[PDB]
C-alpha cells in the first residue's frame, strides 16, 4: 500500500523558514521522482518543486525559484522541502505528489501541511 | 565554435536511423549469414540477441546521444572518461564498415551497369566469362553451374583461387566503386540529404521493392522447401558456436551498434524528445526488414534448389554473394527482367547508399566533436570529408582485385561485424550499467525521455547484453573454427591474423584509452580510476 | 509559464446529464503529458485522467478525455452524486509545471 505522510505543518513568522517531511511508504521511495505541490486558500493548485528518482534533476517553479530547496532521503524514505524567506503569499496546503512518470502523472498523493505565514 | 545543431524535424531522425540502421545488412547479410548457418539454426540466436541485446543497447546508444548531446566518442566524456576508448573503438570499427560497405555497393553497381542491356548476362550460358561446365537452369535435371553463380564469381568478382592470389585490379568494379564514393561524397559535402524527396522515395520504395521481391519469391515452385530450410532449426547446430556469434554480430551490425553512428543520430535529438516508442518502432522496422527479406531470398533459394536438383544449403554461395545470386536469379523470372533489374539494382543501391551516409555521416560527426574549431563547417572540414572519402576508397580497391572478395570475406568477418562488435557492446553496457549505474541513467531518462526504462531495458543492459556478449567470445574462442569462405576455401594463416589485427584494431581502443588515461593523469591508481570514472 | 486557462470554475449541473469541461493552454501540451485531476470537498487531490485520455485507478468509465496541442477536454457521460469535486487539468511536460484553475462541479 504506497502511503505519502506529510509532517511539518505549522505557523510560521513572515520571512522565517520551515521544513516539511512527505514520509512515503509501501514503495522503493529511491526508483520515483517526487514532487511538491501547493493548493492556496484560494483553491488554485501550483507545483512548487520536483526532485528526481535519485536527486539530481530539481525543478523548481518561478514562484520558488531561489528560496526553497527540496531533497530526499532514499535511507529513510522520506521527502523534504526547506523554506527561506516566507512571504505573505505562500500560505498554501502542501501535498507531496509522486511524480515519476511524465505521461502517468502524480498518481498517488498524501495528507497535507497547513503552512500559515502572519 | 558554433554550437551543435537539433533535427529540424522530429521525422528527421525517424528517416535518419531508418535509412541508417535498415540498408544492406538486412537484404544481404542476414540472408548469407543465415544460409551459411544452416538457416533454421541461425533464428534462435537471432531473436535471443535481438530481444536481450538488440534493441536494448540501440536505444541505450541512442538515448546515450541524446542525453550527452555528442557524438561517438565525446559522448563518453560525459559518462565515464576512463572509457572513452568506447568511441575511438566505435570510429574503427565504423571505418572498416564504410570500406567494404561501399564495396557491396561497387557490386550492386556493377549489376545496375550490367543489366542496361536488353538480356541479363546472368541467364544463359553464351558469355566469354562461362565454363564448359555452364548448364541452363532449365536443363540442370534434363559438377554443374547455374549461369547465375559463374557470372557473380567469373565477371563481377573474376574469383582468383585464393587471397594469396589479388590478380588484377578490376578496373569495371573500381569504376563503380569511384562513382558510388563520388556519389556519397556529393551528399555529404553539399549536405543534401534529399530531405524534401526522402518522405516518399527512399522511404518507401526500397520495402515496396521488397514487397515486390516477396511475392515473386512466394509464388516459385518450391518455395516451401526453402521456408522449411529458412525456419525449421537444427538444434545440434546450435551447439557450433558461429552460429551463436554470427547472429549476434548480425543484430549487432544491422542496427548501427558500437559505430557511433547511433549515438550521432541520437546527439541531434531534443534533449526533451521521447525517443523509446521511435526507437522501438524503428527497431522493430528493421527486424521485419531482416526477417521478411529472408523470407522472399530463401523461397528463392528454395525454388533454385528444386529447379537445379540440388540440397537448399548447397545451390548457391554459402558466403557473401548470396544476394547477388538468388535475387539476380528472381529477376530473371520477373516479366520484363531488365526493368526489374534495374529496380532491383537501384532498391540496394538506395539502402546502401542511405546507410553509407548515415554512417559516414556519424563517423564525421565523431571525429569534429573530438576537434571543435579545427574542422568548423567548410574549407577545412570540407577536405577531411574527401580525405576520409578517399583513404576508404584506397582501402576498398583490396576488395576490387581478382581475389579481393577474400579481403571482403576478411572485412565481413572480422573487421567490423565479429568479436569486436561484441566487445564493444559489452562495454557499452558494462560502463553504463554498473560504472554509471543503471539508476543513475534511467534516472537520466526519466529527465529527458519522462519515464525510466523498465526491468526489459535496465536489465538487459545489467546482466543479459554482458552475459550474451562474454558467453558469445569465450565460446567462439573456446570451440575456435577458423574462417572459410564458400564452406570450401580454408584461409591462409596470415589471412587469418590480418582479421584478427583488424578486429583487435577495433578492439584496442578501448585499453589503449584506459592505459593513456591512467598515465596521463597524476596521483595514486586508486585515485587516478576514482578521478576518471567520474563523468564531466 | 505554460499558464492553463481552465473552464470557470462556476458549473452547476444536474445528476445524470452530460458534461464537459474545457483546458486551453498557452503553449502546446504534447498530448501525452497533460493530466486531470480531482479533488474532492476538504481532501486531497488523486489522479483522474493521465495522459488528458487514459483512465487512473478507481476512476469509472463514464469519465472521459478528449483533445490534443492546445484545448483539453474532460467529459462525463452520467453525472452521479460522488462526482461532485473540483477538476484541475495539468501539463507535466514543461519543467515550470503549471496546473489549471479550479473548475467545481456542484450538485443542484
Ligand atoms: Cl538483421
Ligand atoms: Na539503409
Ligand atoms: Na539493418
Amino acid at each position: 500500500e504506497v502511503q505519502l505522510v506529510e509532517s511539518g505543518g505549522g505557523l510560521v513568522k513572515p520571512g522565517g523558514s520551515l521544513k516539511l517531511s512527505c514520509a512515503a511508504s509501501g514503495f522503493t521511495f529511491s526508483s520515483y521522482a517526487m514532487s511538491w505541490v501547493r493548493q492556496s486558500p484560494e483553491k488554485r493548485l501550483e507545483w512548487v518543486a520536483e526532485i528526481s528518482s535519485g536527486g539530481r534533476y530539481i525543478y523548481y517553479s518561478d514562484t520558488v525559484t531561489g528560496r526553497f530547496t527540496i531533497s530526499r532521503d532514499n535511507a529513510r524514505n522520506i521527502l523534504h522541502l526547506e523554506m527561506s524567506s516566507l512571504r505573505s503569499e505562500d500560505t498554501a496546503m502542501y501535498y507531496c505528489a509522486r511524480g515519476e512518470v511524465r505521461q502517468r502523472g502524480f498518481d498517488y498523493w498524501g495528507q497535507g501541511t497547513t503552512l500559515t505565514v502572519s | 565554435p558554433p554550437q551543435r545543431e537539433k533535427w529540424s524535424s522530429k521525422i528527421d531522425f525517424v528517416l535518419s536511423v531508418a535509412g541508417g540502421f535498415v540498408g544492406l545488412g538486412n537484404v544481404w547479410r542476414f540472408p548469407y549469414l543465415c544460409y551459411k548457418n544452416g538457416g533454421g539454426a541461425f533464428l534462435i540466436p537471432y531473436f535471443i540477441f535481438l530481444f536481450g541485446s538488440g534493441l536494448p543497447v540501440f536505444f541505450l546508444e541512442i538515448i546515450i546521444g541524446q542525453y550527452t548531446s555528442e557524438g561517438g566518442i565525446t559522448c563518453w566524456e560525459k559518462i565515464c572518461p576512463l572509457f572513452s576508448g568506447i568511441g575511438y573503438a566505435s570510429v574503427v570499427i565504423v571505418s572498416l564498415l564504410n570500406v567494404y560497405y561501399i564495396v557491396i555497393l561497387a557490386w550492386a553497381t556493377y549489376y545496375l551497369f550490367q543489366s542496361f542491356q536488353k538480356e541479363l548476362p546472368w541467364a544463359h550460358c553464351n558469355h566469354s566469362w562461362n565454363t564448359p561446365h555452364c548448364m541452363e537452369d532449365t536443363m540442370r535435371k534434363n559438377n554443374f553451374t547455374s549461369p547465375v553463380i559463374e557470372f557473380w564469381e567469373r565477371n563481377v568478382l573474376s574469383l582468383s583461387p585464393g587471397i594469396d592470389h589479388p590478380g588484377s585490379l578490376k578496373w569495371d568494379l573500381a569504376l563503380c566503386l569511384l562513382l558510388v564514393w563520388l556519389v556519397c561524397f556529393f551528399c555529404i559535402w553539399k549536405g543534401v540529404r534529399s530531405t524534401g524527396k526522402v518522405v516518399y522515395f527512399t522511404a518507401t520504395f526500397p520495402f515496396a521493392m521488397l514487397l515486390v521481391l516477396l511475392v515473386r519469391g512466394l509464388t516459385l515452385p518450391g518455395a516451401g522447401a526453402g521456408i522449411k530450410f529458412y525456419l525449421y532449426p537444427d538444434i545440434t547446430r546450435l551447439e557450433d558456436p558461429q552460429v551463436w556469434i554470427d547472429a549476434g554480430t548480425q543484430i549487432f551490425f544491422s542496427y548501427a551498434i558500437c559505430l557511433g553512428a547511433m549515438t550521432s543520430l541520437g546527439s541531434y535529438n531534443k534533449y526533451k524528445y521521447n525517443s523509446y516508442r521511435d526507437c522501438m518502432l524503428l527497431g522493430c522496422l528493421n527486424s521485419g526488414t531482416s526477417f521478411v527479406s529472408g523470407f522472399a531470398i530463401f523461397s528463392i533459394l528454395g525454388f533454385m534448389a528444386q529447379e537445379q536438383g540440388v540440397d537448399i544449403a548447397d545451390v548457391a554461395e554459402s558466403g557473401p554473394g548470396l544476394a547477388f545470386i538468388a535475387y539476380p536469379k528472381a529477376v530473371t523470372m520477373m516479366p520484363l527482367p531488365t526493368f526489374w533489374s534495374i529496380l532491383f539494382f537501384i532498391m540496394l543501391l538506395l539502402l546502401g547508399l542511405d546507410s553509407q551516409f548515415v554512417e559516414v555521416e556519424g563517423q564525421i560527426t565523431s571525429l569534429v566533436d573530438l576537434y571543435p574549431s579545427f574542422l568548423r563547417k567548410g574549407y577545412r572540414r570540407e577536405i577531411f570529408i574527401a580525405f576520409v572519402c578517399s583513404i576508404s576508397y584506397l582501402l576498398g580497391l583490396t576488395m576490387v582485385t581478382e581475389g579481393g572478395m577474400y579481403v571482403f570475406q576478411l572485412f565481413d568477418y572480422y573487421a567490423a561485424s565479429g568479436v569486436c562488435l561484441l566487445w564493444v557492446a559489452f562495454f557499452e553496457c558494462f560502463v553504463i550499467a554498473w560504472i554509471y549505474g543503471v539508476n543513475r541513467f534511467s534516472e537520466d531518462i526519466r529527465d529527458m525521455i519522462g519515464y525510466r526504462p523498465g526491468p526489459w531495458m535496465k536489465y538487459s543492459w545489467a546482466v543479459i547484453t554482458p552475459v550474451l556478449c562474454v558467453g558469445c567470445f569465450i565460446f567462439s574462442l573456446v570451440k575456435y573454427v577458423p574462417l572459410t569462405y564458400n564452406k570450401t576455401y580454408v584461409y591462409p594463416n596470415w589471412a587469418i591474423g590480418l582479421g584478427w589485427s583488424l578486429a583487435l584494431s577495433s578492439m584496442l581502443c578501448v585499453p589503449l584509452v584506459i592505459v593513456i588515461r591512467l598515465c596521463q593523469t597524476e596521483g595514486p591508481f586508486l585515485v587516478r580510476v576514482k578521478y576518471l570514472l567520474t563523468p564531466r | 509559464e505554460n499558464v492553463l486557462t481552465q473552464s470557470p470554475a462556476i458549473m452547476s449541473t444536474s445528476p445524470g446529464e452530460k458534461v464537459t469541461m474545457t483546458c486551453r493552454a498557452s503553449s502546446s501540451v504534447g498530448s501525452s503529458y497533460l493530466h486531470w485531476y480531482q479533488q474532492k470537498s476538504g481532501a486531497s487531490p488523486k489522479l483522474w485522467i493521465y495522459s488528458t485520455s487514459n483512465l487512473a485507478s478507481g476512476v469509472p468509465a463514464r469519465f472521459s478525455g478528449s483533445g490534443s496541442g492546445t484545448s483539453y477536454s474532460l467529459t462525463i457521460s452520467s453525472v452521479e452524486a460522488e462526482d461532485a469535486a473540483t477538476y484541475y487539468c495539468q501539463q507535466f511536460s514543461g519543467y515550470p509545471l503549471t496546473f489549471g484553475s479550479g473548475t467545481k462541479l456542484e450538485m443542484k
